[PDB]
């Protein structure tokens, strides 16, 4: 239950971990990293689309990073709420009844009745 | 009457908690109650067809006589005393109250008889996947008795039935929204060769609503919802589910 | 924090022209790219050469009317070489570092306004701390959402008043924090004013019109409930707000006196014009308590202290009348806790309703005046040397107070018991009485029964001797006459 | 046989991704007009977030045959029906840049370069590569974050749970027939 | 409470009024109408020989409550179909659903295999005549086969000399030319902890021939 | 109540997350200077950088830990059982009615 | 200082007086496009080279075609020129001939299209690699797919990022 709720938070954390890294790593690729070495497998060839990687990185990585944050602040304050939902608080003078508890009260009511109602005996 | 219901269970462990929880969800305390049920089958000496004077396919079924036992006939110790039902149920776990329950079946402790709830139920509504257990119950109240053989046992024999088996149940029930009842219960088989708790280990959980209609699809559909909401609200704490139909069929068997 | 992050995630805004123009920007600037992606769909018709190509082609309605498969190419794999190998291509890869740099400059800027955006959220961290402080333990964590929609919009949480047992209409409480670190108490009607705006306490007031039966001069006297006019409920203090919450409870209680107003409607004692109802009773002409069919106790007056005999009595009324509907507030909950359906919909037969303010009026007036009047009739039997006595004996015979017996349950038994001792007050029919003689001994006896302020006097009488003779009879005109007949069949 | 197999090998592949970026934009465009209500900030990110993804695949699909297509370079010849109504042809066969090319200059001039040639330029390349190598330093620091882990069944169940007092179904079976609850 | 039941076998719709007026002088007040349903269940059991019995009678009164008495071999069982008449405690602890129906409904519909409804006599819009220390009820009994006869129900507070009250009414029967009639106050033997059941029961004695 | 402590531990973890942001924001502008060839603050770049990693790892353990704790609190009967916000109103209020009016009726009857 | 680069306008009205009506059209294009660089014009000038007789010296049964030429089929004086152009530019193999920098055309009614190309031949296949230019009403079109795409594609995206920038809404 609580478990399922947390799983989500863990996933969000993992998401937040994986994207400042893509902002850093994709920075390299965005800055353009054309290799004299043939083995290296990142591409930035065509005009529009290779600097478009830079426009997409911006929106993608930066909002995924900030988004992981917004979602994770939701996550946080969600748990806070959960805790302000509260628990069942038991009575403080339970087992030791306060006030004129008893028939004793029956007497009290009779007193008020004669008091308010008229006749002098 | 139509009884829509959901079932589940908790070990005695979970009871304390569940209680505190159920009180908050319902906003009423649990209320202590009990009941004995005596089941009867058609006298196996007689023999009858499965058809009416109005050619109808009619199956033999058991009858269920149910009523309260005042706790004075049930409880082991005053020391425990108190009013609290859950702490008291641990006291009751594994084993029997006085019982020997035969005694009451034929008076004792020159006599007339009590009121009973005389019931007969049908297998829950055939359904490929039901969201809720929906069961029909035919009932009449017996008010008192009269005549030569006025003991409940004589009466049942007069009608052509025979005593089959019996059980006591003690629990707490919660009165709730739109006729919803929650019973947290324990059941004890009562035989002459001693009593054993059917629910030993925990509590049978039953959340239900008896509906007067049947033929008001709307109130029936409303009722489904109620039960659903409950199961749902408590989901991830306790699953309320529909029992296997086959397991609620009081027929010949 | 989550709610506030969800608020920023609700698009929500109340902007005129500001909000308007911005969304128009989205329309046009998005539409442009939508439309240019349609040039992209036109390259689709450009294939032609295949049936699946025609399919792609029909993408333009103008393709639907421009039949041709039209275009053709040759080979400049050499030009691919030139694109890749040019010093221009090396240089263009610099346009990659250049745009990417300015993108990183954008990124830096966005990132910094983010921590400052988390700083407005620290205002909320403080609000939660404010909530952590103050009202705590037992208390409502009602969670609400308003401004409709049902999803997102505006969502928050707080407590309210009525709970167990049901007045019915407009009953609750709703609570939020201002920038002055004080909590404002909303009501979901009862319209917000930090710890209330304007409050009506229930109030009371009893008049007596005597003059020694002189000029029909009436004065009142009113049992007053004013803790003070000065109000504290300090800002930043939910403890003071807990006090304000108790005030809120009192305001909800006056709503109960509105039910008592309605319960008046079942009686012939004052309800004038349907616009005001005045509580009043015949004897010594007196009046007791008030609150207009409009309302109860609304605050604005000068303050001087003098008391008065009427005033002291009047404070006794309020607590009773108030108390009496805690009873109602209780026997409601008896039924609820006890049996399936619930209690909802309040006072059928104005049997349940009538209790409030009905049985107090009855009590005072009826049994008492009638008992007094019966006593003058028993002065019609004042003739013989005689003797005659009154008890709670009728009262003792029914409606016992705080008994060990209980009901069905341990849980149930407790509440039943609670009802019983208070139940004396609610039950208040006249007890009744008797008188007797010895010497070859005779005996008689009478019971005064209020049924809702209507008075029955049902009597009995037996003259015990060697052989028994007896009669019993159950109107005040006949009672006078029965007493006259009794004188003859007595000793004389 | 009269005329020719011109080009368009991966053209189908461009069309498909050309369409999906069209299709995701078009739909957002349709909604964009019911500014009466914006669809739920979840909904728009679902459509505008996979709508941007659509253009990544459409962005890359361009490079994959990227040698092939700029080489193909077909200019149109057709039915003379294309010649009437004119422009449509100028429009439909035209490559340019919009007002766009301009912030492309703002960006190009935003870099630190422009006319200083080859030797100093090759050096800047080595320097940017050094920046990417200093970015590897991110790899080292990521090791420090050192956060990677996992969520015998029997070994874990003892710790976790002992749940169930009995069989619900069988309990009920008993109540109805007197068949008694057998070990579960 | 004592009681007796008189059945006028040889009669017509009008016989009622004849006796109604022959008593028109000896009246005090006339209260609201009553009703009664009288059923005969033939048992379906052949395994039990002719040595012990068969047949059960089912008498539903509309005496404020929809209450039904079953009678077989001088033993009587009392039921109710009215939700209000349920013992409170049965409802609380769940024994009862609080949804009763007529025991007859149950008999004919659920145990119809064991019991077949053979005869169904109803008495509609009965009349309640009130005297001092003797309430006298009158109704015409109809079957699904036509009129059956006239029925007189005698209930009295006064355990004192009920014997005279019965004899007097039998007199009025001689006057109106009421010949071949059947009468029952039971047969000295049953014991009453709930007398009403027995009284309602006697009907059977009067309607068995 | 003493949970207000655990509540403040999480509200502070919240400020830790707003630091994950605040810190990596420098990482953004500082890597701005770095690929610009001006190796000026390369050590300072490394600092605020392992710092964004540090803040979120601390937040990651702290809220992950807090969730573990809440599960533990849920296991404990200290926190209310797994479930829902519902009425506390009915309870104390119903009875307490009397306690105030009764005590006050006592007060007007004799005093001082 | 700015360029018209990836084809733009015409040369118009100026050889509209000299008159455009096919065949002559090709030569009009030459002045217009500023794109006859070597072979076609070179062929033009050599013949055009003889002036007023100074001293200028050095050395310098029907149906047969290319696959594209067979697809094309030439009608009138431009067909004669075609022979000349082959003569000018023909790398020779056994059953094949390949050309260097010839410019040439394909047309209909109001308009046509012309290419400047290199042909590689064989018995069952023959391709010319060249530049192709379409020519309607005094304008030339020379374009590239992939260049063609980058176009309204980058445009779509810059405009989508205007759209994304507008999500500056609360």
């Amino acid at each position: 239950m609580s478990n399922q709720a947390l799983y989500e938070k863990l996933e969000q954390t993992r998401t937040i971990l994986s994207v400042k890294l893509a902002e850093l790593i994709n920075m390299t690729t965005i800055a353009d990293r054309n290799d004299d070495d043939e083995g290296s497998f990142a591409q930035e060839n065509s005009e529009l689309a290779v600097a478009t990687t830079s426009v997409m990185m911006v929106n993608n990585q930066t909002m995924q990073l900030i988004k992981n944050v917004q979602d994770l602040l939701i996550l946080t304050r969600s748990i806070k709420e959960k805790w302000l939902l509260n628990q069942i608080p038991v009575t403080e003078h339970s087992k030791v009844t306060r006030f004129d508890e008893k028939q004793i009260e029956e007497l009290l009511d009779n007193c008020i009745e004669t008091f308010v109602a008229e006749k002098t005996t | 009457v139509q009884q829509l219901s959901l079932f589940g269970s908790i070990g005695d462990d979970g009871y304390d908690l569940l209680i505190s929880t159920l009180t908050t969800i319902s906003g009423n305390p649990p209320l202590l109650y009990n009941s004995l049920c005596t089941v009867w089958k058609p006298n196996p000496s007689y023999d009858v067809e499965n058809v009416n004077s109005r050619n109808q396919l009619v199956e033999p079924n058991r009858i269920k006589l149910s009523k309260e036992v005042p706790f004075s006939y049930l409880i082991d110790e005053t020391m425990m005393d108190k009013p609290l039902n859950f702490r008291i149920l641990k006291s009751f776990t594994n084993d029997k109250i006085p019982l020997n329950y035969a005694m009451t079946r034929n008076i004792l402790h020159n006599e007339s008889c009590s009121p009973w709830s005389l019931q007969i139920s049908d297998i829950p509504a055939a359904g490929n996947n039901r969201s809720v257990s929906m069961q029909t119950i035919a009932e009449t109240i017996i008010l008192s008795s009269a005549g030569k053989n006025s003991s409940v046992s004589s009466l049942m024999n007069g009608l052509g039935y025979v005593f089959e088996f019996q059980y006591l149940t003690i629990g707490v029930k919660f009165f709730m929204k739109h006729g919803l009842i929650l019973e947290l219960q324990k059941i004890w088989q009562i035989e002459e060769a001693g009593n054993s708790q059917i629910t030993s280990g925990g509590f049978l959980l039953k959340a239900y609503i008896n509906v007067s209609r049947g033929t008001d699809i709307d109130r029936i559909n409303y009722t489904e919802t109620a039960l659903m909401n409950l199961k749902k609200e408590l989901q991830g704490y306790i699953e309320l589910s529909v029992p296997d139909r086959q397991s609620m069929d009081s027929r010949v068997a | 924090n989550e709610n506030g992050e969800t608020d920023d995630n609700i698009e929500t805004v109340m902007t005129q022209e500001q909000f308007v123009k911005r969304r128009r920007d989205m329309l046009e600037h998005i539409n442009l790219a939508m439309n240019e992606s349609s040039l992209a769909l036109e390259f689709v018709s450009l294939l032609l050469s295949s049936v699946k190509e025609s399919t792609g082609m029909s993408s333009m309605s103008p393709f639907l009317r421009k039949v041709v498969k039209p275009s053709s190419l040759n080979s400049d794999k050499i030009p691919y070489v030139a694109p890749t190998k040019k010093e221009y291509i090396e240089l263009d890869i610099l346009n990659k570092g250049w745009k990417l740099q300015s993108l990183n400059e954008s990124k830096d800027l966005l990132r910094a306004s983010f921590n400052k955006l988390s700083s407005i959220l620290q205002n909320e961290h403080d609000y939660w701390n404010k909530i952590m402080q103050s009202i705590s333990n037992k208390d409502v964590i009602f969670k609400i959402r308003d401004r409709t929609s049902g999803q997102k919009l505006l969502a928050i949480k707080y407590g309210y008043e009525d709970s167990g047992s049901t007045y019915k209409h407009d009953r609750g409480i709703a609570n939020i924090r201002n920038n002055i670190e004080s909590q404002n108490l909303d009501l979901i009607p009862h319209g917000t004013d930090f710890v209330h705006s304007v409050k009506k306490f229930l109030r009371v007031r009893i008049f007596t019109k005597i003059e020694s039966e002189d000029d029909y001069i009436l004065s009142g006297e009113s049992v007053m409930d004013r803790d003070s006019e000065s109000e504290e409920a300090e800002t930043k203090d939910i403890r003071k707000q807990i006090q304000l919450l108790k005030k809120i409870i009192f305001e909800k209680e006056l709503m109960y006196q509105i039910k008592k107003e309605c319960a008046l409607l079942i009686s012939y004692g004052v309800s004038i014009e349907n616009e005001n109802k005045v509580i009043i009773e015949l004897p010594n002409e007196k009046f007791e308590i008030e609150l207009l069919s409009l309302d109860d106790d609304s605050i604005v007056n000068h303050e001087q202290d003098l008391p008065k005999i009427n005033d002291k009595r009047a404070n006794l009324m309020l607590v009773m009348l108030r108390l009496l509907l805690v009873v109602i507030f209780k026997k409601t909950l008896r039924s609820r806790i006890s049996s399936p359906h619930g209690l909802i919909n309040l006072n059928v037969d104005d049997d349940i309703l009538i209790i409030r303010p009905i049985l107090g009026k009855v009590r005072f007036a009826n049994y008492k005046l009638l008992l007094k009047k019966i006593i003058k009739d028993y002065v019609l039997d004042i003739v013989p040397g005689s003797s005659i006595t009154e008890t709670e004996v009728e009262r003792e015979q029914p409606q016992e107070n705080k008994n060990i017996d209980d009901e069905n349950i341990t849980k149930l038994n407790k509440e039943i018991r609670a009802f019983d001792k208070l139940l004396n007050i609610p039950r208040r029919e006249l007890k009744i009485n008797l008188p007797l003689t010895e010497h070859k001994s005779p005996n008689l006896s009478l019971m005064l029964e209020s049924p809702n302020y209507c008075n029955a006097l049902i009597h009995i009488k037996f003259s015990a001797g060697t052989e028994a003779n007896a009669v019993s009879f159950d109107v005040e005109d006949f009672l006078h006459f029965i007493v006259a007949e009794y004188i003859q069949q007595k000793k004389v | 046989f009269d005329f020719n197999g011109v080009p368009g090998q991966a053209l189908d592949a461009v069309r498909m991704r050309l369409a999906q970026l069209t299709h995701s934009l078009r739909r957002i465009r349709d909604e964009m007009s019911k500014a009466e209500l914006p669809q739920w900030y979840t909904l728009q990110s679902q459509l505008n977030v996979t709508l941007s993804q659509l253009v990544s695949v459409t962005s890359t699909l361009q490079h994959f045959q990227e040698t092939l297509d700029s080489t193909v370079v077909y200019p149109l010849p057709k039915f003379p029906t294309t010649s009437h109504e004119s422009l449509v042809t100028t429009l439909l066969r035209k490559k340019n840049i919009p007002e766009v090319d301009e912030w492309m200059k703002y960006v190009r001039e935003t870099s630190g370069v422009t006319t200083a040639l080859l030797k100093d330029e090759e050096i800047e390349k080595l320097l940017q590569q050094d920046r990417e190598i200093t970015n590897w330093a991110r790899t080292t620091f990521r090791n420090e974050y050192g956060k990677h882990d996992f969520k015998h069944a029997s070994l874990l169940v003892r710790d976790s749970k002992p749940s169930k007092p009995f069989n619900v179904d069988d309990v009920l079976k008993f109540t109805f027939t007197g068949e008694k609850p057998i070990i579960t | 409470g004592k009681s007796a039941v008189i059945f006028v076998e040889r009669a017509t719709p009008a016989t009622l009024t004849e006796l109604k007026d022959a008593l028109s002088n000896s009246i005090l007040s006339v209260r609201d109408p009553w009703s009664i349903d009288f059923r005969t269940y033939r048992c379906s059991i052949k395994n039990l020989p002719a040595d012990v019995s068969k047949l059960m009678y089912s008498i539903t009164f509309h005496h404020h409550g929809r209450q039904t008495v079953l009678i077989k071999d001088n033993s009587a069982m009392v039921t109710t179909a009215a939700a209000a008449d349920i013992p409170p405690a049965l409802v609380f602890n769940g024994s009862s659903t609080g949804v009763p129906e007529s025991i007859d409904t149950i008999l004919s519909s659920k145990l119809s295999n064991i019991w077949m409804q053979r005869q169904l006599i109803k008495g509609d819009a009965g009349e309640t005549l009130i005297l001092d220390g003797l309430t006298v009820r009158l109704v015409n009994l109809f079957s699904s086969t036509g009129f059956k006869g006239l029925l007189i129900e005698l209930q009295a507070d006064e355990a004192g000399e009920f014997e005279t009250k019965i004899a007097g009414i039998e007199g009025h029967l001689a006057e109106i030319r009421a010949k071949e009639y059947k009468t029952s106050s039971d047969s000295l033997g049953p014991d009453t902890s709930n007398e009403i059941c027995d009284l309602a029961y006697q009907y059977v004695r009067a309607l068995e021939l | 109540p003493y949970i207000q402590e655990r509540l403040k531990s999480l509200n502070d973890i919240e400020t830790q997350l707003c630091s994950m942001l605040q810190e990596a924001s420098q990482v953004t502008f500082i890597f701005g200077e770095l690929k610009r060839g001006n190796e000026s603050v390369k050590p300072q770049f490394e600092n605020h950088v392992k710092q964004f990693y540090e803040r979120l790892d601390k937040s990651t353990t702290q809220l992950r830990k807090e969730i573990q704790l809440l599960d533990e609190n849920v296991g404990t009967r200290l926190l209310p059982i797994n479930v829902n916000k519902k009425a506390l109103g009915q309870d104390t209020e119903k009875m307490e009615e009397q306690l105030d009016l009764l005590s006050a009726i006592l007060d007007p009857s004799k005093s001082k | 200082m700015n360029v018209t680069p990836l084809d733009e306008l015409q040369w118009k009205s100026p050889e509209w007086i000299q008159v455009f009506g096919l065949r002559t059209e090709n030569v009009l294009d030459y002045f217009a496009e500023s794109p006859f660089f070597d072979k076609t014009s070179n062929n033009q000038v050599i013949k055009m080279q003889r002036q007023f007789s100074q001293l200028n010296d050095p050395n310098a049964f029907a149906y047969v075609d290319p696959a594209r030429r067979q697809i094309l089929f030439k009608y009138p004086m431009y067909m004669q020129l075609e022979e000349e152009l082959m003569k000018l530019d023909g790398t020779e193999y056994v059953l094949s001939s390949v050309r260097e920098p010839d410019f040439w055309v394909i047309r209909k009614q109001r308009r046509t299209n012309n290419s400047g190309v290199g042909s590689a031949k064989g018995p069952e296949i023959i391709p010319l690699q060249d530049y192709y230019i379409i020519g309607a009403n005094i304008y030339q079109s020379p374009t590239i797919f992939k260049i063609v795409q980058s176009r309204l594609m980058s445009t779509s995206y810059h405009l989508n990022s205007t759209l994304e920038s507008l999500y500056d809404l609360i």
